[PDB]
């Protein structure tokens, strides 16, 4: 119903990632971690981030079995991480068992 | 037709214009890009004990190292999708694994 | 039951050259420049030779 | 014991560069590495084969798979004829004249961070 | 198929020698003396060799076969020179003479009839009030053909020398400007074979200070205080750089509009805060704007500023009036590893992964000299105490002087069995210590350029050098959490308890964990840095 | 006496928490709730379409509405209209004002970016995964951090240099050079995927618990 | 002048190779066994002289990391928690794989977890004579 | 335990060992190449035969498709194409479409976005449903406004550090490593701005002009 201006928005998103983490990764660019717009917008950035690579991960877990019901427990495997993370030029390559 | 930097420059951006030491670099740029390429697909051409340089040649290379795709030139080398299937050790050894683990 | 080990440091198979040419001796050149003025040299030692006789 | 043998191997090398001490998981990581790396250049070799219409694979496909992901990822610094080259290039021009300073001169303003953004708007 | 013999390389080196005609055409045991000399010798073998030929012939003239050109530069040159009111105008005045009779003299031996005429009536008439050279001024006027200039005494002088003249630096700077302009290539062939400008400037033993860092948690990566011993700074595996005071005072800084380590939004005001005077000072400053870990920091010779290089391969000035960086030296495209100044702030190079060291002014911001030569990644670097050679060592176990202004390797050492981590020159300029993961120490003979001293003892890498400020002794420090002086004068000792006796004077190996740095000050001070845990 | 040191401090010793987001962990709620109530309808259902088994299990429980939503579902009801809301310019939000956050070591950072992690695996609809799967997407996301803070760097350099910037600010710049599109494209971005999907939980909660309800007691 | 050099064997490499689909002969299997090692040796070293310029003698796996970045190569994922990882044999005595055991999600996401921060460096001054 | 330290250390493949042999040919007139350097041109379709052949020679091959030719000039192109975008989104605006394909490198459009006008006209002018002149030039206007620019500046021409910015920053427009490395140093060692003296002529230049002008 309304349309406040971006910054009265803004002030209501709040992120999952804690703030001391974004801080972290602000101080390795040499930046004073005070200013919490910036904090708020990249916590936001990483958020976005991971939740389309959890997404494309359901999906791809739902499709798995569908020849050969909405009861079960749905649990994450590498074969489902594998074509979600490989959108975005990643390989994952990994062993099973050494010697 | 003559061509020049500044006419490519126009397909990207007409108001924009360069110095003359980067139109210099941009050349030396262009001259060791073709060094590369022609040597690559040459050799792609001496694996198949082929006598002449064909243009798939050049189509792979350019596909699998600058991620390139020139369009014009057809569809008659496109691999088609296999099944990628695994060998019985593979499996058995998974196999192996999974019971171990299940007690 | 000892590592498999051998006598001298590993080797790769292929490497990366970087599009280097190696000219006459002792001299190696990266972009094909040279060629027109080696040929000259060449052909014009070549000659100096020849007249000594 | 309790180790496998390619744990020994890593922990060897390791030992050779003269690393004395580490955090345990870097050898899970060297393991993951060599992996990877196998793996891929097999997969680039059965492209490279079928390119040549022929069975499976041998010495010369392999070997130009890994020169094709040579010339691509595992680089290092040019060597060291082409740096004296452009070494000669560079050294013929010529130096500041020295003269007495009051302390260091520092580079022209245009040319260094002290530069607002022309948008933002100043108060007093 | 067998590995060459120690003879067989000085066989090759002299067969080389001899090829290139180098030496004499017998053995030149006698020669292999000229390996030093003094500052006037050094003065004249350089302005010989300054002489020895001509820096630009084949770009510095003019190729169109054209000679109605001649007047128009020389016409154009003198409007300009005239119109103008400035008090170069003046210095750059006196060129005209040489100007006009060389190119005459040169439009005499290839011109045909019509072109000299022309000129020597166009301008002739400027060269007369003076009586020393109105002489030549009129002498020329009967002169066709060659014979003419050989024959003349007077135009010989003029054709096999060069004209003298004297400027300052902003007056030839005056006078480039305007060269660069337009085609002005005749000219410049005047100037580059025949005159001969010059440009000259304008007008009781000893007590430790020890320091230790606490809460670091392996961070703390090196450290380092001022020549004055006022400031103390340190770098860290998280990027940013730390400052203390050692003095009673507190650090505040100034009013500065500008800061690289902020961020503001398009809905931003820039206003100078006022409420800052509840601050009136602080013993400590984090400086923040490299995005990698941090590996040199360097203070200037008078304290004035601070200089840090960075994994992300970029050199920062930080301005100790705001704790700020103002200035950013862009050179590489590899990590940096090693950073340093000249005695008295007049240069500063740095090594790199990328095999290669580069000179710097603190007034550009780019690279000035490129010393390529190296195998390996350059770890050290230093320079000499006349700030005229440059050493740097290498993971490939060598060590390379330079010629700083001319950037070309003057010596190369080897012995060493691993790579090198440090060098130090005593302030007499006559050795140069290194040391390295082969835990020795050794001594280098610059003149002679062999092996002076070698010392043992360190159990573990050697990561820092310094001398006393009268090469009385030379202070190591080790992996090993020690700290060993060291005495190399004739004074002789016998306590062998290692490798070396009589050198060895003292050990200190107290509680203290990785140590950082060693330095030395006006009388018997010697300043330590460290971590430590108890 | 040396002197000109630094003095301890009295304090010095224990060297702090942060609000979670409330929509995300009550949809997470709901989501267990779901999966509660559907067990109980198939469970129910198959026993009496095949025919204490007499005792059907009970009404569960709604998990109670945030202490914040809850309130927001006071009596200003703010979709009136001639409404306007707008950010006070002298804020401190707005001026962009604030304190330091708390430094804290790699070794803690890392966990809490694993809770993290763990905690929008829980939201996407996963429940439960592998150690290594975890493992390596707290990781990714390390990178991703690493590379968007040094490209704010460069921009921020270039600006301070040439003192002026392509877009509006360097965040602009910056959110277009990693694929997407405006910072105007994140409330987009929390409308469709935050807030709709909590109120999609909802209905469906409250449409499931009524179908146990009308099963339980048959009028 | 008689030195080693541990390398893998025939055996890991046609292992390896297994996964992916292929039956490699014998030459290819020293071929390439031969290159791994060369490109673990180079890997180790540009990790070993990141860590010669901090004063410090553990090597972290961002060492490893940062080493790899900066030769142009993919970074690996999954292994800093500064936590053992044990390996565990299988029942015949010849094959090894690492413990990877299943986690409830919601337990770790409905938790608080309050960290203890950092705390700030400073120096003491330490006098002495000799 | 000392001696035997540094006897298995890394010992670096030469990459010269594996350099390409030269053998020198008969020198003829017709047999030349054209490389750009030379000729500050983009080389014809002619011109590339002549080299292409040439080096394929050396590789023991007997000539060219003829369909070769027209894919390495298109790829060059494209490739210079691509550095030149590279370059030029460094320093200007442009928007998007799909979320990638980058069109109108103007500094126009670019709403500010933290007014609460720019909030609402972003939601309507952006998404158009896939244009009378006085409609059109309204919301040109409207679009110039919300952009926030009162007093647009410009830059110098493309100078060799924007370039060298550039290169470090994306990198995955060169993925081969030798074309990037060996053209990288040489972009370090043209870097130049003029120094203080220089700038102290142009202020007297400066002066003079606008003396003779009054």
């Amino acid at each position: 119903t309304p349309l406040v201006d971006f910054l009265m928005q803004l002030e209501d998103y709040t992120p999952t990632i804690p703030d001391a983490v974004t801080g972290y990764y602000l101080n390795r660019a040499g930046f004073e971690a005070s200013d919490p717009r910036i904090i708020r917008l990249i916590s936001l950035a990483a958020q976005k981030f991971i939740s389309d690579i959890a997404n494309d991960a359901l999906q791809h877990c739902k499709m798995k079995g569908t020849a050969s019901s909405k009861d079960r427990k749905y649990t994450l495997t590498m074969e489902d991480l594998t074509p979600a993370l490989s959108e975005y030029g990643i390989n994952v390559k990994k062993p099973h068992y050494f010697t | 037709t003559k061509k020049k930097l500044q006419d490519l420059v126009r397909e990207v951006d007409p108001n924009e214009q360069l110095d003359e030491d980067v139109e210099e670099m941009l050349l030396q740029i262009a001259d060791d890009f073709i060094e590369s390429v022609v040597t690559a697909a040459c050799q792609l051409a001496r694996h198949r004990k082929s006598s002449t340089l064909e243009v798939k040649d050049v189509q792979l290379h350019l596909e699998r190292q600058w991620n390139m795709w020139i369009p014009g030139f057809g569809s008659e080398e496109i691999r088609p999708y296999k099944k990628a299937c695994t060998t019985e050790a593979h499996k058995q050894r998974m196999a192996l694994i999974r019971k171990t683990t299940k007690k | 039951l000892d590592c498999h080990y051998s006598g001298h440091h590993p080797q790769p198979a292929s490497f990366c050259t970087f599009g280097s040419r190696q000219i006459g001796r002792g001299y190696y050149v990266f972009d094909s420049r040279w060629n027109r003025l080696r040929c000259a040299l060449n052909l014009m030692v070549e000659k100096h030779l020849n007249a000594q006789l | 014991k309790n180790a496998p043998r390619d744990a020994l191997v890593m922990a060897q090398i390791l030992k050779d560069m003269g690393i004395t001490e580490y955090e345990p998981r870097v050898i899970n990581q060297m393991l993951e590495f060599a992996f990877r790396y196998v793996t891929t250049i097999l997969d680039d070799a059965k492209i490279y084969s079928s390119h040549a219409k022929k069975p499976n694979v041998d010495a010369d496909d392999v070997r130009l798979a890994i020169q094709c992901r040579a010339d691509q990822s595992f680089t290092s610094p040019p060597p060291r004829d082409f740096l004296l080259d452009i070494a000669r290039q560079k050294n013929q021009t010529p130096l500041p004249l020295i003269k007495p300073y009051a302390g260091p001169r520092l580079p022209p303003d245009r040319y260094c961070l002290t530069a607002p953004n022309y948008r933002l708007k100043s108060l007093i | 198929m067998k590995r060459v013999r120690t003879e067989q390389i000085q066989m090759a080196v002299s067969c080389y020698l001899k090829r290139r005609q180098y030496v004499d055409s017998d053995g030149p045991l006698k020669q292999g003396l000229r390996l030093s000399q003094t500052a006037e010798e050094m003065a004249a073998n350089l302005t010989v060799q300054s002489e020895s030929g001509c820096a630009n012939i084949v770009s510095a003239a003019p190729c169109q076969a054209e000679p109605q050109q001649y007047e128009v530069q020389f016409g154009r040159l003198r409007n300009f020179l005239t119109d103008s009111d400035s008090q170069h105008s003046h210095e750059v005045m006196p060129l005209l003479y040489p100007l006009f009779v060389y190119l005459h003299l040169n439009l005499v031996q290839n011109s045909p009839k019509s072109t000299v005429e022309s000129f020597y009536s166009r301008f002739h008439g400027m060269f007369l009030q003076n009586a020393s050279q109105k002489d030549v001024i009129e002498q020329l006027q009967t002169t066709q053909t060659i014979q003419d200039i050989l024959s003349n005494f007077k135009l010989r002088a003029f054709l096999d020398n060069k004209y003298v003249v004297r400027l300052q630096e902003d007056s030839y700077n005056y006078l480039i400007r305007y060269l660069q302009s337009d085609n002005n290539t005749a000219l410049c062939k005047v100037l580059t074979l025949h005159i001969h400008l010059d440009v000259q400037p304008a007008k009781s033993l000893t007590t430790i200070c020890f320091y230790a860092f606490y809460n670091t948690e392996q961070l703390l990566n090196t450290a380092e205080i001022s020549p004055d011993s006022k400031l103390l700074a340190a770098g860290f595996d998280n990027s940013c750089i730390k400052l203390w005071s050692l003095r009673s005072k507190k650090l505040k800084s100034e009013p500065h509009q500008v800061d690289v380590s902020r961020i503001h939004l398009a809905c931003d005001i820039l206003e100078e805060e006022d409420d800052e005077d509840d601050n009136a000072g602080t013993e400590m400053k984090i400086l923040r704007g490299h995005c990698g870990p941090v590996y040199s920091t360097r203070f200037l010779a008078d304290s004035s500023g601070l200089l840090s290089c960075s994994e992300d391969m970029s050199i920062r000035y930080w301005d100790l009036g705001s704790f700020t960086n103002t200035v950013l030296y862009q050179g590489h495209a590899y990590p940096v590893w090693d950073l340093d100044i000249s005695p008295y702030s007049l240069y500063f190079a740095s090594g790199s992964h990328d095999r290669t060291a580069r000179l710097w002014s603190f007034d550009r911001t780019y690279p000035l000299r490129i010393y390529a030569g190296h195998l390996a990644d350059v770890d050290c670097v230093k320079f000499h105490p006349n700030s005229n050679y440059l050493a740097t060592g290498s993971t490939d176990k060598t060590v390379r002087l330079w010629s700083a202004q001319q950037g070309n390797s003057v010596r190369l050492f080897t012995g060493h069995r691993g790579p090198v981590l440090s060098l130090a020159f005593s302030p007499n300029g006559k050795y140069l210590a290194s040391a390295g993961e082969d835990q020795r120490l050794k001594l280098w003979d610059l003149a002679s350029g062999t092996l002076y001293k070698e010392l043992r003892g360190h159990t573990d890498n050697i990561t820092s050098l310094t001398f006393s400020p009268d090469s009385g002794l030379i202070a190591s420090a080790s992996m090993d959490n020690s700290v060993r002086v060291w005495d190399i004068r004739n004074t002789y000792c016998s306590a062998p308890a290692d490798g070396s006796s009589s050198e060895l004077v003292g050990v200190y190996t107290g509680q203290m964990s990785n140590v950082l740095s060693v330095q030395f000050m006006a009388c018997n001070l010697l300043l330590v840095t460290g971590i430590t845990q108890e | 006496x040396x002197x000109x040191x630094x003095x301890x401090x009295x304090x010095x010793x224990x060297x702090m928490l942060d609000i979670p987001s409330e929509p995300c962990s009550l949809t997470i709620h709901t989501i267990q709730l779901i999966q509660h109530n559907r067990r109980l309808r198939n469970l129910i259902a198959t026993a009496q379409a095949q025919n204490x088994x007499x005792x059907x299990x009970x009404x569960x429980x709604x998990x109670x509405x945030x202490x914040x939503x809850x309130x927001x579902x006071d009596c200003k009801n703010p979709n009136a209209p001639f409404q306007i809301r707008h950010s006070d310019p002298e804020s401190d939000f707005y001026r962009g004002k604030g304190e330091p956050v708390t430094e804290l070591s790699w070794h803690s950072c890392r966990q809490l970016l694993y809770q993290a992690v763990a905690t929008i695996l829980a939201h996407a609809g996963f429940d439960c995964a592998n150690e290594s799967v975890l493992e390596t997407l707290t990781d990714v996301a390390h990178e991703y951090c690493l590379k968007f803070t040094k490209l704010l760097r460069f921009a921020v350099d270039r600006e301070a240099r040439l003192g002026q910037t392509p877009f509006p600010d360097v965040m602009e710049q910056v959110f277009h050079e990693v694929g997407i599109g405006s910072v105007l494209s994140l409330q987009k971005f929390w409308q469709h995927r935050i807030k709709d999907y909590h109120s999609y939980m909802l209905q469906i909660s409250k449409q499931l618990s009524e179908e146990y309800e009308r099963i339980v007691n048959p009028e | 002048e008689e030195r080693r050099f541990v390398e893998i064997p025939r055996e890991s490499v046609r292992l390896m190779a297994e996964s992916t689909g292929l039956e490699l002969s014998d030459e290819v299997a020293a071929l390439l066994a031969e290159d791994v090692c060369y490109r673990l040796r180079e890997a180790t070293q540009n990790s070993s002289q990141f860590m010669k310029h901090t004063k410090r003698r553990k090597l972290t796996v961002e060492d490893f990391n940062r080493a790899l970045r900066w030769s142009s190569v993919e970074a690996v994922c999954g292994y800093g928690s500064q936590e053992a990882l044990p390996m565990r044999p299988a029942r015949e005595g010849e094959l090894y794989f690492p413990e990877d055991r299943e986690v409830n999600l919601v337990e770790l996401a409905l938790a608080t977890n309050i960290p203890k921060g950092c705390a700030e460096t400073a120096v003491r001054v330490h006098v002495s004579y000799l | 335990s000392v001696r035997q330290k540094f006897d298995h250390r890394f010992q670096p493949q030469n990459p010269l060992s594996g350099a390409q042999q030269f053998v020198a040919k008969d020198p003829q007139d017709d047999d030349d190449l054209k490389l750009c350097s030379h000729t500050m041109m983009l080389p014809t379709r002619g011109q590339l035969e002549g080299r292409m052949i040439v080096t394929a020679y050396e590789h023991g091959l007997d000539n060219v498709t003829e369909e070769a030719v027209s894919a390495v000039v298109y790829a060059v192109e494209n490739h210079l194409k691509d550095i030149l975008t590279s370059v030029v989104s460094r320093r200007k605006a442009y928007r998007l479409r799909d979320g990638h394909f980058k069109y109108a490198f103007g500094s126009n459009v670019t709403p500010q976005p933290y007014l609460k006008n720019s909030v609402v006209a972003y939601n309507n002018l952006i998404e158009s449903p896939p244009p009378p002149p006085d409609d059109a030039e309204q919301q040109a206007a409207l679009l110039l406004a919300c952009s926030g620019d009162t007093l647009p500046a410009s830059l110098p021409p493309v100078n060799m550090y924007d370039l060298f910015e550039a290169l470090q920053v994306h990198r995955e427009v060169i993925p081969t490593h030798t074309v990037y490395a060996l053209n990288i140093e040489r972009i370090i060692t043209k870097l130049w701005h003029p120094n203080h003296e220089e700038l102290q002529q142009d202020k007297v230049h400066r002066q003079r002009l606008a003396a003779k002008e009054g």
